């Protein structure tokens, strides 16, 4: 069975039936029937949809040796900040546990060993703590600074 | 079956129990189970009241490293009442009195100064020798690796030399004899070598089964492997837990007569008495050390023991104990 | 622009020291630092053959003051000498006794 | 009988069982050689050992598991001028024993003048002893701070809890009779450990006895309410009942409202309280008899390992001097705080009551392990050996503070001692019905 997926911009993608069961939300929709036309995904970008399509297709193809998948998912993560954030959001939305786990592991690895100075430069975030509260929290975690 | 015919039943039982207890305790990783070791060890406490002519008390030499030592001296003849705490540091009487700085064994990782076996050994040494004995409590590997023991021995020797109540009328100096058993032999040798080029003059050394090793296996390790309560695996385990990580058995602390070690010729070294047990696995290394001392130009007397095993100086029910004690008494009272 | 749950998913796969360091960067990260699940899983990382169910231990620890204090008061000093050492049942008993005694101290009549 | 050489060496082996011991040793050797390092790990960590001096029972337990007087003195270098201090102090004690008072007063003044210029723990103990001698001449928060700044109470509490917990396995109804409730800082640990057991927490009954309130307060009621609140927060059943009594000699086995022993076990606890009773003639025998009538399953006793019940004043004075000088020496590395000062005040009150007071008023009459052993064994009580788990927990306790420096724990004859290096200070032991 062939399934047509429609993106927000208007692009159409063709997917298979066995890979559809990988997304348990789509499986839950399927067992309740009431699905004849292409399922629309409003708040999803097209390129992220293509990327997750490639990921799931490769995973099901490989599943049907561990070093091979380790190398493949290592090579997959050669994307910048924006693609990583979009992929994390998509994995949250369609609820694929493996992709979300991999993305969160990658982000945890790249934040590992950082300092309250390095993290703010990494993510370009605004420090909203006053000197008093900042000194307080630094003193609370002072054991980590030695 | 071979061990039960060389040694009496009591010594066999004691050494077998020690071997089993240490075997249930050794760790392949390299870590040391300290708590059960302390629980299983049998210790005693000092008794200022004279018991069979010997009393003892503890002195805390150093507080930064918790360096402690125990002192045994003979009972006072002029004091019928037991000596008081103020009388513990009474100046010694006699024209020449020797003091023995003693180091215990345990492969640097077992036993303590207040252990029962070494307390009894020091009491017998005081009784037969008629001398003062200082037993040092050095730090134990692997939690405290090289060179902690040598520093502890050096500090104890400096403390003993600087005392004023352990002195001699004849020359107004202290007559110090260094003695050690098993690991204590290595510690005594290293401390004597250090003190030779420092100012403190040492009278003699008494080594009881000294511990020395190298990479090349000798001809005694293969035949006696695991036949007289000692195996080879424990030897490498103990030497690995002592030496710094990333070092072999050709370190100078393991083999004094190594290419990296300093030559003993041209340097001051006191006379020594080495006692070697024939039926032990480290016989060849002990004999090599004795011959190296002989060839270096320093005086050394060899006492080769034909049919004695390790731990022959822990019970007086054998015949070699008397010979060793008599030889030591002749060596110190010369 | 990260939301609350995704930050939890990120910090799930981080170690104790890095989590403590990241507890200070921002307010949202600070809020996601004190969830008891992360510190529970960190604490139950060097425990083997405990002898009791995880639910009972979690409930008792939560009643006695949480897992963060349990880790930062007794477990870290215990692991400071030998970081690579598994904690058996006896270390758990000692730490839980200390925590219960502290909770008895701080509580008012 | 026992082998003499082994006995002095420190092992208890009968002469008629030497061959059996050797056979067991060889069997254990082959059994351990058969198994891999897994059996060695199992005996290193999973198992526990009782009474290592008894080789026969220790070897039997290993085989079953694999195949299912004396006085101690320590000198301190910080005695540059302490020799004159001890000279003057012992001279004053002897003069007191010689019915001479003017010389005693002059020597007290001399001790004060000399201690004016001294700097150390010697100064503190000398000042306290001089005050005690002055009090003798004239007649011729405490415990919380001490608990917080010293490890004696913590070690005693944890060893007692371990012994009681090991004695409360496989039982459904337990009851605890505490002869010194104090602040109840020991029971939270016992109840937390009993809550996380394997089988379900049983019903817990607590009956406490404490000294009369000097200010007519309800300290026992407050402690009971706090313990009940903690038990409710931990989900364990709890019944509490507090008692007020001047001494333990007025107790009775029928006045405690004891349930039958066949349906509920009884455990008696005592910490630093059995030596306060030796001052009254016949009290200790009556207390031991009522304990026997209770028929408990365990009796935990923690005491101070020193002889202070000698008839001669001078001997007691000397050994108390040396014990307390060692104690004050052992408290120099602790940083300065109000806790330290207030605990020195506690120890000063200790010394003052031990030295100046006399007669039944003096309650501070300690004894060593031996005499306590003969006293307990005269009423049909047998020892109960503790394991290595208590030893290890005590080691961790002493390692929490000061990086585990100075204080050491040792085992002998089924009892544990916590001491400064090699000088025993506190002795904990357990007994049962014979
Ligand atoms: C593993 C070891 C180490 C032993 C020999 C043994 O085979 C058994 C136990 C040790 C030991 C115990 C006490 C004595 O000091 C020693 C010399 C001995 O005879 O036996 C000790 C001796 C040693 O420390 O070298």
């Amino acid at each position: 069975k062939k399934i047509v997926l429609k993106s927000s911009d208007g692009e159409s993608f063709e997917v298979e039936e066995a890979v559809a069961l990988e997304s348990q939300t789509i499986a839950h929709m399927v067992e309740d029937d009431c699905v004849d036309n292409g399922v629309p995904l409003p708040n999803v970008t097209s390129k992220i949809l293509a990327k997750v399509i490639e990921y799931c297709k490769r995973h099901v193809e490989a599943a049907a040796s561990d070093d091979d998948l380790k190398a493949w998912d290592a090579d997959f993560m050669k994307i910048d900040q924006a693609t990583l954030f979009e992929l994390i959001l998509a994995a949250n939305y369609l609820n694929i546990k493996n992709l979300l786990d991999l993305t969160c592991q990658t982000v945890a690895d790249m934040i590992k060993g950082k300092t309250p100075e390095e993290i703010r430069t990494t993510f370009n975030i605004k420090n909203d703590f006053t000197p008093e509260e900042e000194e307080e929290v630094r003193r609370e975690n002072q054991w980590a600074f030695e | 079956i071979e061990s039960r015919t060389v040694v009496p039943l009591n010594t066999w039982v004691l050494i077998s129990n020690f071997k089993v207890a240490y075997n249930i305790l050794r760790r392949p990783d390299g870590t040391f189970n300290r708590h059960l070791a302390e629980y299983l060890d049998r210790k005693v406490t000092a008794n200022a009241n004279p018991v069979d002519g010997v009393f003892s008390f503890d002195v805390l030499i150093d507080r930064r490293i918790n360096l402690l030592s125990r002192v045994y001296r003979p009972a006072y003849a002029d004091q019928e009442q037991p000596p008081s705490i103020l009388d513990l540091e009474k100046p010694v009487d006699g024209d020449i009195v020797p003091v023995i700085l003693f180091f215990h064994g345990g492969s640097f990782a077992h036993s303590s100064a207040n252990s029962a076996i070494y307390d009894t050994l020091c009491r017998r040494l005081v009784g037969l020798c008629k001398c003062v004995v200082v037993s040092v409590n050095y730090r134990r590997a692997p939690e405290n690796p090289y060179p902690c023991a040598y520093d502890d021995g050096w500090i104890a020797l400096n403390w003993v030399n600087s005392r004023s109540w352990l002195k001699s009328k004849k020359d107004s100096k202290v007559h110090i004899f260094l003695a050690g058993d098993s690991s204590g032999g290595n510690i005594a040798h290293n401390v004597a070598l250090r003190a030779g080029e420092s100012g403190i003059d040492v009278l003699g050394n008494i080594l009881l089964n000294p511990m020395f090793g190298g990479n090349e296996r000798t001809e005694s390790e293969k035949s006696l492997d695991g036949k007289y309560f000692v195996t080879v695996r424990d030897r490498d385990w103990y030497w690995k837990a002592f030496l710094p990580e990333g070092e072999d058995r050709e370190h100078p602390a393991c083999n004094p007569f190594s290419p990296r070690g300093k030559s003993l010729e041209g340097v001051s070294f006191p006379k020594s008495l080495v006692v070697v047990a024939g039926l032990d696995l480290i016989r060849d290394w002990q004999l090599a050390y004795a011959e190296g001392l002989k060839k270096a130009g320093q005086e050394v007397k060899l006492m080769h023991l034909e049919k004695a095993t390790v731990g022959f100086y822990l019970l007086p029910n054998n015949n070699h104990f008397h010979n060793v004690m008599d030889e030591i008494s002749a060596f110190v009272n010369a | 622009n990260l939301d609350e749950n995704l930050v939890y998913e990120v910090l799930k796969h981080v170690d104790a020291k890095t989590l403590a360091m990241s507890s200070c960067v921002s307010k949202i990260w600070h809020k996601t630092a004190q969830d008891e699940r992360l510190w529970e899983l960190i604490c139950t990382r060097h425990w083997t053959n405990i002898g009791c169910g995880q639910n009972q231990l979690r409930s008792v620890v939560l009643a006695l003051g949480g897992f963060r204090r349990l880790h930062s008061l007794y477990l870290w000093p215990l692991s400071k000498p030998n970081p690579r050492a598994r904690f058996g049942k006896d270390e758990l008993k000692l730490t839980l006794s200390l925590l219960s005694i502290r909770y008895y101290k701080k509580m008012s009549f | 009988m026992d082998d003499e050489l082994l006995a002095v060496l420190g092992y208890k082996v009968r002469s008629s069982e030497m061959a059996e011991v050797a056979l067991k040793l060889e069997q254990l050797e082959t059994m351990m050689s058969n198994v891999q390092e897994d059996g060695l790990s199992h005996l290193a960590t999973d198992t526990v050992h009782y009474n290592p001096s008894e080789l026969y029972s220790w070897l039997d337990n290993m085989l079953s598991e694999l195949n299912p007087s004396t006085r101690s003195v320590i000198l301190v270098d910080s005695q540059e001028n302490g020799v004159r201090l001890v000279h003057a102090l012992m001279a004053c004690a002897e003069a007191i024993q010689q019915n001479n008072l003017t010389l005693a007063e002059a020597l007290v003044k001399q001790i004060g003048c000399l201690a004016v210029s001294q700097a150390g723990a010697m100064r503190k103990v000398a000042t306290y002893f001089a005050e005690a001698l002055a009090r003798r001449i004239y007649r011729l928060t405490l415990q919380m701070h001490f608990y917080e700044t010293c490890p004696y109470l913590k070690f005693a509490h944890f060893t007692a809890n371990q012994a009681i917990l090991e004695a409360f396995e496989g039982k459904k109804r337990v009851h605890v009779i505490d002869f010194s409730m104090n602040q109840g800082l020991q029971w939270p640990a016992l109840m937390q450990a009993l809550a996380l057991r394997e089988g379900g927490p049983p019903t817990f009954r607590l009956t406490g006895i404490g000294p009369p309130a000097p200010d007519n307060s309800d300290h026992l009621h407050e402690v009971g309410c706090k313990l009940a609140q903690l038990a409710e927060a931990i989900h364990v059943e709890f019944e509490y009942r507090g008692f007020v009594a001047n001494s333990l000699a007025d107790l009775d086995a029928s006045m405690l409202e004891l349930r039958p022993s066949d349906t509920e076990a009884v455990a008696v606890n005592s910490v630093f309280e059995l030596h306060k009773l030796l001052g009254r003639p016949g009290g200790i025998e009556k207390v031991l008899g009522v304990v026997k009538q209770i028929k408990p399953v365990i009796f935990t006793v923690v005491e101070q390992e020193s002889n202070h019940n000698g008839p001669v004043f001078l001997d007691r004075f000397t050994e108390s001097l040396h014990y307390y000088s060692t104690l004050f020496d052992s408290l120099e590395g602790v940083p300065n705080s109000q806790d330290k000062v207030m605990s020195e005040v506690y120890l000063g009150k200790q010394i003052c009551n031990l030295v100046a007071c006399e007669g039944p008023d003096r309650v501070e009459r300690h004894e060593t392990l031996s005499q306590w052993g003969n006293r307990f064994g005269s009423s049909g009580l047998a020892p109960a050996h503790l394991g290595s788990n208590a030893f290890k927990q005590a080691s961790m306790l002493l390692s929490v503070f000061n990086s585990g420096q100075g204080y050491r724990v040792e085992e002998s004859n089924g009892c544990l001692m916590l001491g400064w290096h090699t000088r025993p200070l506190i002795t904990t032991s357990a007994w049962k019905l014979s």
